[PDB]
RNA sequence: UAAGGAACUCGGCAAAAUGACCCCGUAACUUCGGGAGAAGGGGUGCUCUUUAGGGUUAACGCCCAGAAGAGCCGCAGUGAA
RNA sequence: AUGGAGAGUUUGAUCCUGGCUCAGGAUGAACGCUGGCGGCGUGCCUAAUACAUGCAAGUCGAGCGAACGUUAGCGGCGGACGGGUGAGUAACACGUGGAUAACCUACCUAUAAGACUGGGAUAACUUCGGGAAACCGUAGCUAAUACCGGAUAAUAUAGAAAGACACUUAUAGAUGGAUCCGCGCUGCAUUAGCUAGUUGGUAAGGUAACGGCUUACCAAGGCAACGAUGCAUAGCCGACCUGAGAGGGUGAUCGGCCACACUGGAACUGAGACACGGUCCAGACUCCUACGGGAGGCAGCAGUAGGGAAUCUUCCGCAAUGGGCGAAAGCCUGACGGAGCAACGCCG
RNA sequence: UACCUAAUCAGAAAGCCACGGCUAACUACGUGCCAGCAGCCGCGGUAAUACGUAGGUGGCAAGCGUUAUCCGGAAUUAUU
């Protein structure tokens, strides 16, 4: 047992330690057959490591304890 | 009163019984706690006690007996003699 | 404003018009909707008695008893062949098919059906058209 | 003290809402009519279905009055409103069901149908 | 004809007398009174004992809520 | 002024209804002004708390009433015109 | 690639695009009938058609009070499970996976467990005024492995009532549900738009969980085309035909699940519901009638009435397969089995 | 009380349809735009074996004509 890497793209940036991270999903037609994608929206409780357009972040399984915030961690894979 | 009921699946009026540890409470299509492979009683084929009661060994211990009345079924699975 | 569009015309399927109308009817009375139960004959109430005389390519005189079905629906109605039923105000069933080139009636009367069977004039059927009496 | 042009409100389920006294039967010069009285009306209001639409002219029977009856033995009972059930030609009511209380000089009237299905009878 | 007390008794057992129910709650209701009063009944945690002659001996509570007061109880000492 | 409510009469003639403020809500049609106070539905007494409206004002002293509660009395609170 | 593919239709014959009148099998079928015999199966398909019914399923002392293994009736114990029809969720509801720092895990049997500690007592027995039944009165009681918390183990580091020559804290053997996303879902031109704590913030709790649940506050044309937001409304799947394959269909079966129980609505001690025949409340219904009442499964079976070109008997048994009662024994069952059923295909 | 070669009594595969055809199919009478026939054809105002009876014929199978439901028909919002 141990957690995941929900690493992505934080877009939205809001107050009081919270901000909203982008991740990526692949979609396909079963029946049709046509390739397209999908990005899935998690928020991470943040301090300053995790900026906004550009800069990357990792983020880890970890307890929600917020309204939206499914994951936690300041680890940031990049920095705009 | 958990015992190995024969989960009676398949076709009508020719179930597929399966011998599995399920409860007393829940009859035919119920919930399997252990499954013990399947028996085959076509009398047809060679492969017919194809039972695989290996983790049905813990149940054996606090509720396991007969549910579908099998001695015989259950006398090919001799894990007795040992306690 | 800010009203544009985005998704553009597909590929529609051709208009279609369901033929035999009298089929897949059933008017509701708690609910006063036609309840479609895909019925591929209904009743009937013969009340009146036709008589197409002129036409084109006939060159005879005709006729079209129209009768009302059930589910409130009037259609001109036609009995074809020599039967002539003698009951009127009575239940008659909708013979499934209907007419070519005839201005007028756009439908034809099952013989017999809880009505006057026909005449035993005919014995070439032993099928249709009210037929009966099998000769030994 | 029901007399012409009174608009009384019926009292069962035969479809009428209200109606108007049009004439009181019990001979001729008669003014009022009281509980136990047999007077002919018409439907001003009823309700979507049952057996009487409006504008009909049926026959009804009083049950309740604001001006209540006086008893023999020196008693009164006077009501909120007045009320009257549509009966039939052999005293039959023409519903099937009756509201609120009942009069008990009905069953001098030999109306034992209407009395017999009234929640209560005083 | 059997009546039911152990498949679905959700309503079964919610149907009687609830006096016993209501006399436990009343009992239960010194659970943050007494622990603010500093009373003797949660003291001694050796007991609450509290797990070889009180669940069996005598015993009418809740499971998980009880369970929840029968962690830091009988555990303390 | 009991029951009823235009049954009166050439005809609702003459009575009788409605009416002040405050709040909500308002149709067809239209020469776009209007219709419109459309229609319709609520509220109003006295006492004590609060925390606040322009203030005579430092002031929310005091007072004009702004809200927000909590109370008391009658059949009835623009208790009359 | 076991490898589709007729015409007419237009001058007086014509080619050529185009559409079907028309060379076939299928037809949950009925049908006017000429329907020898039959193995097997479906049968209010027209009908969540209204309502007289036969009717859900009875019991137990190894633990207690008849006259005589349980016989006194309390206590263990399916009325929701067998079932029935599918209007009902255009969508994790089902079809379909890992799972769970969204997680509970009551529960079912074995061992610790020493039968310990506060106990009176309980239905029957029965002191029993009357009541058409439509209900108060007169009331003492007697039990039973019915049965009662603190100090001595479990997130600390503030054990009992009794089994034959039953047993309890801890837990195992076992066990039912809530969940993430990846999957099934109509178009409007004769509509072209919708969410405002729409979009993310953390704190009053408490349940399978974080918690935009409310918690203090939070934006402009922002959301949304991914027609979100309106509808369409259907029980979902494992399936059978099909172009020769390229294309296309995609549910009658028979089981899982999801429903429903005159109509709604609010609550109710024992072990997991809204209860196919417990409550209360209201509404329009059912019928007899002592003036008060009872109320309705027929949504369990088979029937009377419904209009079906178009569909099962108010018949026997628990053989057996069951499970629930229940030391065995006893004991339960229109669950289920066997007979009436039509050319329903029988091909011999 | 299946298939069954057994007692071996005599218990019956008829049928309906097109028939000039299209499409494997007819002769005499009776009809004669009266009626029939009547998907495609059309056949009826005289010599309609297309009509109705008799002798029939092609088909198939204990039967036959009928009604609404996929695909041969043929790509026909074209996707090959």
């Amino acid at each position: 047992n141990d957690r995941k890497v929900y690493v992505g793209k934080v877009v939205s940036d809001k107050m009081d330690k919270t901000i909203t991270v982008l991740v990526e999903t692949y979609k396909t037609h079963k029946l049709y057959g046509k390739r397209v994608k999908y990005s899935k929206k998690y928020k991470t409780h943040d301090e300053n490591n995790s900026a906004k357009l550009g800069d990357i972040v990792k983020i880890q399984e970890t307890r929600p304890l917020s309204a939206t915030k499914r994951f936690r961690l300041v680890e940031i894979v990049e920095e705009s | 009163a958990v015992k190995i009921r024969l989960t009676r699946l398949g076709s009508k009026r020719n179930p597929f019984y399966r011998i599995v540890v399920a409860d007393a409470r829940s009859p035919r299509d119920g919930r399997i706690i252990e499954q013990i492979g399947t028996y085959n009683p076509t009398s047809a084929n060679a492969p017919e006690i194809k039972v695989d009661e290996a983790l049905a060994l813990k149940w054996l211990n606090d509720g396991a007996k007969p549910t579908d009345t099998v001695h015989n079924i259950l006398s090919k699975e001799g894990i007795m003699k040992k306690f | 404003p800010t009203i544009n569009q985005l998704v553009r015309k597909p590929r529609q399927s051709k208009i279609k018009k369901s033929d035999s109308p009298a089929l897949n009817k059933g008017f509701n009375s708690k609910k006063k909707k036609f309840t479609d139960l895909n019925s591929p004959q209904k009743r009937g109430v013969c009340t009146r008695v036709g008589t197409m005389t002129p036409k084109k390519p006939n060159s005879a005189l005709r006729k079209y008893a129209r009768v009302r079905l059930s589910n409130n629906i009037e259609i001109n109605a036609y009995i074809p062949g020599i039967g002539h039923n003698l009951q009127e105000h009575s239940v008659v069933l909708v013979r499934g098919g209907r007419v070519k080139d005839l201005p007028g009636v756009r439908y034809h009367i099952v013989r017999g059906a809880l009505d006057t069977s026909g005449v035993d004039g005919r014995r070439q059927g032993r099928s249709l058209y009210g037929t009966k009496k099998p000769k030994n | 003290m029901i007399q012409q042009e009174t608009r009384l409100k019926v009292a069962d389920n035969s479809g009428a809402r209200e109606v108007l006294t049009i004439k009181v039967l019990g001979g001729s010069g008669r003014k009022t009519a009281n509980i136990g009285d047999v007077i002919v009306c018409t439907v001003k209001n009823a309700t979507p279905g049952g057996v009487v639409k409006k504008g009909d002219v049926v026959k009804a029977v009083i049950v309740r009055t604001k001006s209540g009856v006086r008893r023999n033995d020196g008693s009164y009972i006077k009501f909120d409103e007045n009320a009257c059930v549509i009966i039939r030609d052999d005293k039959g009511p023409r519903g099937t069901r009756i509201f609120g209380p009942v009069a008990r000089e009905l069953r001098e009237g030999n109306f034992m149908k209407i009395v017999s299905l009234a929640p209560e009878v005083l | 004809k059997s009546a039911i007390k152990r498949v679905k008794t959700t309503e079964k057992a919610e149907a009687r007398n609830i006096s016993q129910k209501s006399a436990m709650r009343t009992a239960v209701k010194n659970a943050k009174t007494a622990v603010s009063n500093n009373a003797d009944n949660k003291n001694e945690l050796v007991s609450l004992v509290k797990l070889v002659d009180k669940a069996a001996q005598s015993n009418l509570i809740h499971s998980n809520k009880a369970d929840r007061i029968k962690s830091q109880l009988m555990t303390a000492n």
